[PDB]
């Protein structure tokens, strides 16, 4: 599909572990912070270099009613000196563009492809919608035909401080059907 | 950790059916994908389909299409394979494995015996045998007939069991794996090599590429000791 | 090491025009949005302008519209606003302020300016005495609290505000832990624990509003230690 061939990078691989060698059982998962019906995943205390690192942090944002808003927090390199450092998130075009499992590996689709009628609004409060600027937001429709699961990264593992090391976050944002 | 439970052995005639289950305790079973993959008596390993249970869609090998069918019971956890039209060529023991965000199966099941009686990447694997004594390096190839860039995966099949996974990435070392196993190689030609060989080595051992379905085998090494 | 410094202050006659500059330094001054945030002598907060990273996306208040243009220069570390056709309802002090994950988290001192020739409700006055558990509250509307995080500003006359508490309960680093806040529907209020005399200041709370498409503050509190 046209538009798709322009804004996606159709070579780009990954998966949910990285380069962390962590499989998915001893992952930390934890839920988002769910208040009335803005959904949030926030990394900001979560990525710091530690002694065990690498760590996995997923963050699981399960959505099964309509209007939900998703808000998620990546924090910044250079937000507190040396743990940030090397601090990356994929894909860089969120959530424009995210990340779905396609046979096992994770590629880049269009988010408006993917959940259509879809709302991802240009600003957040008077930011940019990009992780260059720390967070990421965008509002499901009213209605979702189709299970739906897509994710993003915010990897601060390549980041090394002392001999501690950062961990890996990971959203997964699963869309059950609703709304008939 | 997590543990894949197989339905009991079966017999089957001719033309019939046989569903095998797969049942998947610890991790998350919803988001990731179940293989299927089949081993005739004393052959090698073959890929059947896949499936990531929130799809209620599997995807499937030519050789079987039409003929099989994979689904995922949520409730349970459980992963079915159903296999009709049967032959005495389908009698296999058949294996579930699941990949665990390392884009690798690299949990398996005990694997299930079925008797029935009355454009893919070609991987090349020398030497079909090789005969070492202890302390002496190991060395195992395998060639990818197109680039699989470093999406290979060495494993480790003794007898009467599943294949346990040693190394992806193409150099990557499973979590308990000893040292002295190391993995190289990018593109298409890879290699596997055990630095001093000891008594616990000694197995059949596959390469697998995992850059696209149907994930190909190469036809296996069996190292054994020298007399 | 962030600092931010306004410069271009001064006094200007009713209907004159005045471009105030504020430099950046110690962060990525391409990664964060920027703000301007205005304080007339005596009154309250009022937020006047914001600009992108990028530049890709400006937004002024109503109050400033139509007379008032950000702009800034990433090379030069530099933000920029001319304020044309002005008035003595403009007399105010003018800060620079960073954007943060949620209200803006690093002001300036503010730059002085003198022309001469929709908002949250908060209790005007509080009061403990040391020691006490003391309660701040801020209530809004749908459109601001009702569907964004509260934000609070602690604010010593002279200074500038000082973030407390952002995206409704977390604490910039160097916040007590004594210093919480909670948020239901379009309520919210502050709790300052083990209050002490360095706690006497007043206390803003802060919010985006979708409506109006900018930070909205509440009037202020005044919070006296007996």
């Amino acid at each position: 599909g046209v538009d798709e061939l322009d804004k996606i990078d159709l070579s780009y691989e990954t998966t949910e572990s990285g380069d962390t060698a962590v499989s998915e059982d001893s992952y930390d998962k934890y839920a988002s912070q769910n208040t009335n019906k803005e959904y949030v995943c926030d990394f900001t205390d979560q990525l710091k270099p530690t002694e065990s690192g690498p760590k996995v942090k997923k963050c699981e944002v399960k959505v099964n009613e309509p209007l939900i808003k998703v808000k998620i927090i990546c924090p910044l390199k250079g937000s507190v000196e040396k743990l940030y450092d090397n601090i990356e998130y994929v894909p860089k075009k969120s959530p424009y563009v995210v990340l779905t499992k396609e046979e096992t590996k994770l590629k880049e689709k269009l988010l408006s492809k993917l959940i259509y009628g879809l709302l991802i609004s240009p600003t957040v409060n008077e930011k940019e919608n990009n992780f260059k600027e720390g967070v990421i937001e965008f509002t499901l429709p009213p209605v979702v035909h189709k299970a739906t699961v897509f994710y993003f990264i915010c990897d601060n593992s390549k980041t090394e401080d002392d001999n501690k090391k950062g961990n890996r976050g990971i959203v997964e944002v699963y869309v059950e059907p609703y709304g008939n | 950790q997590v543990q894949l439970v197989q339905s009991g052995a079966e017999v089957k005639k001719p033309g019939s059916s046989v569903k095998v289950s797969c049942k998947v305790s610890g991790g998350t079973f919803n988001t990731y994908a179940i293989i299927w993959v089949r081993q005739a008596p004393g052959q090698g390993l073959e890929w059947m389909g896949a499936i990531i249970p929130f799809q209620d869609r599997g995807q499937y090998a030519q050789k079987f299409q039409g003929r099989v069918t994979i689904t995922a019971d949520k409730s349970t956890s459980t992963a079915y394979m159903e296999l009709s039209s049967l032959r005495s060529e389908d009698t296999a023991v058949y294996y579930c494995a699941k990949e665990s965000g390392r884009a690798v199966a690299d949990r398996w099941g005990q694997g299930t015996l079925v008797t029935v009686s009355s454009s893919d990447i070609v991987m090349t694997q020398s030497p079909a045998s090789l005969a070492l004594s202890l302390g002496e390096r190991a060395t195992l190839y395998c060639r990818a007939s197109h680039s699989i860039s470093s999406w290979l995966a060495w494993y480790q099949q003794k007898p009467g069991k599943a294949p346990k996974l040693l190394i992806y990435k193409a150099s990557t070392l499973e979590s308990g794996v000893p040292s002295r196993f190391s993995g190289s190689g990018s593109g298409t030609e890879f290699t596997l090599t055990i630095s001093s060989l000891q008594p616990d080595d000694f197995a059949t051992y596959y390469c697998q590429q995992y850059k696209s379905y149907p994930w190909t085998f190469g036809q296996g090494t069996k190292l054994e000791i020298k007399r | 090491e962030v600092q931010l410094v306004e410069s271009g202050g001064g006094l200007v006659k009713p209907g004159g025009s005045l471009r105030l500059s504020c430099t950046a330094s110690g962060f990525p001054f391409t990664s964060y949005s920027m703000n301007w945030v205005r304080q007339a002598p005596g009154k309250g907060l009022e937020w006047v302008s914001s600009i992108t990273s990028s530049s890709a996306y400006v937004k002024y208040a109503d109050s400033v519209k139509g007379r008032f243009t950000i702009s800034r220069d990433n090379a030069k570390n530099l933000l920029s606003l001319q304020m044309n056709s002005l008035r003595v309802g403009d007399t105010a002090v003018y800060y620079c302020a960073r954007a943060g994950v949620g209200a803006p988290d690093y002001w300036g001192q503010g730059a002085q300016v003198t022309v001469s020739s929709s908002v949250l409700t908060q209790p005007p006055s509080a009061s403990g005495t040391p020691g006490q558990r003391v309660t701040i509250s801020c209530s809004g509307r749908s459109s601001n609290l009702g569907s964004n995080t509260v934000n609070w500003y602690q604010q010593v006359p002279g200074t500038a505000p000082k973030l407390l508490i952002y995206l409704k309960n977390q604490r910039p680093s160097g916040v007590p832990d004594r210093f919480s806040g909670s948020q239901s529907g379009t309520s919210a209020s502050l709790a300052i624990s083990g209050l002490q005399s360095d706690d006497d200041a007043d206390y803003y709370c802060a919010a985006w509003d979708d409506n109006l498409d900018g930070w909205v503050f509440g009037g202020g509190t005044k919070l006296t230690v007996l």
